[PDB]
C-alpha cells in the first residue's frame, strides 16, 4: 500500500507482528517490514 | 429454555478508581521518542470502575447494555470469565453476538438467537466442564460465525494470587467490534492494583450488527458456585491523549486532556 | 416480484454498516404492537 523513492538497508526494529511502518520524526514511514519477511529501513533521501 | 438461577444476590455495584487503564495502540505502526496525540473513546484517568465482586454468596451476572464499549477487567484463576453476551434485544429475536469458548477454541457467532435469561455452565470445582452449554439454542436468519486461535485455556476453580488478569477492550467502531488483550500477573485480595499495562491490537471483527444490551458468562459450579474473584466495568469517553512512545515501541506513558488542567497542560 | 422488500418504519438515523433483521411492528413509542392496531404496522414493502 506504498510507493515511493528511496535508499534500503535493513531495519533495528522491536517490530511487532501486527506491524508495518514507522513514520520515524512524522508520518514519513521510514521503515518497512517486506511482505516477505524483512526489516528494512526507507531512508528515502536518495542525496538532494 | 430460560434455565436461570435463583442465588443470584444484588450488589451495592461497587466503586473503584479507573486510575491508568485502558492505554492501547491506536495506530498499527511503529514510531519511537515521540509524544502523539490522538482523539478517541478511552477510558479517562481516576474515574470511576463499577466493579463486581461476585463471591461464594454473592452473584454478579446482570443484563448492561453496550454504552460506547466497556472497558474491561477479570481477575480470574484458570479462565471463569469466557463468554460475552453482545446482544440486541436479549430474546429469541435479539442481534446477539457470542463470544465463548470450546476450552481450547475462540468460538464467536452472531445470529438471532434464542438468549435465555440465564444459561450457565454446569462447571465442576475438580474439573471444569461445560456439560450444559446449552446456548446455541435457535437459529433463524443467522449471520456469521468465527473460530480463532486454539489455544491454552482452562476452566476449574483455582485461588491464590489473582493470577489471570483479563485486561480486555471492547469496543464498536463503524460497525466493526475492536477487542484487545492484555495479561498481568496481580495479587491483591479482591480489589484493583495501581498500575498500567499497554492493551495488544489483536481482534478486529468484520460483524456490522446493532449492538445494545450485553451479559457476562461465569462458570456456575455445579446449583452454582464462584471462587475468590471480581471483574470490573468501565465506561469510555470520547477524550485526547497524549501517549510516550519509547525506542523499544512500548507505550510508557499517557496523559489525557479532559482530566486535570495540569493534564491538559501536558498534552498542550 | 413482490419476494424482496424493504424497510420504511424506524425511530431515527444510523451508524454506518450496520443491520437490523428484526421485523419490529412498529409503534412511535416502542409499544410492540400486532398490526392493525393503530400506528402499529409492519415495515415490510415489496419491490412491485
Amino acid at each position: 500500500g506504498l510507493t515511493g523513492t528511496g535508499v534500503l538497508t535493513p531495519s533495528s526494529k522491536r517490530f511487532q507482528p501486527f506491524q508495518q511502518f514507522g513514520r520515524d520524526v512524522s508520518d514519513f514511514t521510514d521503515s518497512v517490514r517486506d511482505p516477505k519477511t524483512s526489516e528494512i529501513l526507507d531512508i528515502s533521501p536518495c542525496s538532494f | 429454555r430460560c434455565t436461570t438461577f435463583d442465588d443470584v444476590q444484588a450488589p451495592n455495584y461497587t466503586q473503584h478508581t479507573s486510575s491508568m487503564r485502558g492505554v492501547y495502540y491506536p495506530d498499527e505502526i511503529f514510531r519511537s521518542d515521540t509524544l502523539y496525540l490522538t482523539q478517541d473513546l478511552f477510558l479517562p484517568f481516576y474515574s470511576n470502575v463499577t466493579g463486581f465482586h461476585t463471591i461464594n454468596h454473592t452473584f454478579g451476572n446482570p443484563v448492561i447494555p453496550f454504552k460506547d464499549g466497556i472497558y474491561f477487567a477479570a481477575t480470574e484463576k484458570s479462565n471463569v470469565v469466557r463468554g460475552w453476551v453482545f446482544g440486541s434485544t436479549m430474546n429469541n429475536k435479539s442481534q446477539s453476538v457470542i463470544i465463548i469458548n470450546n476450552s481450547t477454541n475462540v468460538v464467536i457467532r452472531a445470529c438471532n438467537f434464542e438468549l435465555c435469561d440465564n444459561p450457565f455452565f454446569a462447571v465442576s470445582k475438580p474439573m471444569g466442564t461445560q456439560t450444559h452449554t446449552m446456548i446455541f439454542d435457535n437459529a433463524f436468519n443467522c449471520t456469521f460465525e468465527y473460530i480463532s486461535d486454539a489455544f491454552s485455556l482452562d476452566v476449574s476453580e483455582k485461588s491464590g494470587n489473582f493470577k489471570h488478569l483479563r485486561e480486555f477492550v471492547f469496543k464498536n467502531k463503524d460497525g466493526f467490534l475492536y477487542v484487545y488483550k492484555g495479561y498481568q500477573p496481580i495479587d491483591v485480595v479482591r480489589d484493583l492494583p495501581s498500575g498500567f499495562n499497554t492493551l495488544k491490537p489483536i481482534f478486529k471483527l468484520p460483524l456490522g450488527i446493532n449492538i445494545t444490551n450485553f451479559r457476562a458468562i461465569l462458570t456456575a459450579f455445579s446449583i452454582w458456585g464462584t471462587s475468590a474473584a471480581a471483574y470490573f466495568v468501565g465506561y469510555l469517553k470520547p477524550t485526547t491523549f497524549m501517549l510516550k512512545y519509547d525506542e523499544n515501541g512500548t507505550i510508557t506513558d499517557a496523559v489525557d486532556c479532559s482530566q486535570n488542567p495540569l493534564a491538559e497542560l501536558k498534552c498542550s | 416480484n413482490y419476494n424482496y422488500k424493504y424497510r420504511y418504519l424506524r425511530h431515527g438515523k444510523l451508524r454506518p454498516f450496520e443491520r437490523d433483521i428484526s421485523n419490529v411492528p412498529f409503534s412511535p413509542d416502542g409499544k410492540p404492537c400486532t398490526p392493525p392496531a393503530l400506528n402499529c404496522y409492519w415495515p415490510l414493502n415489496d419491490y412491485g
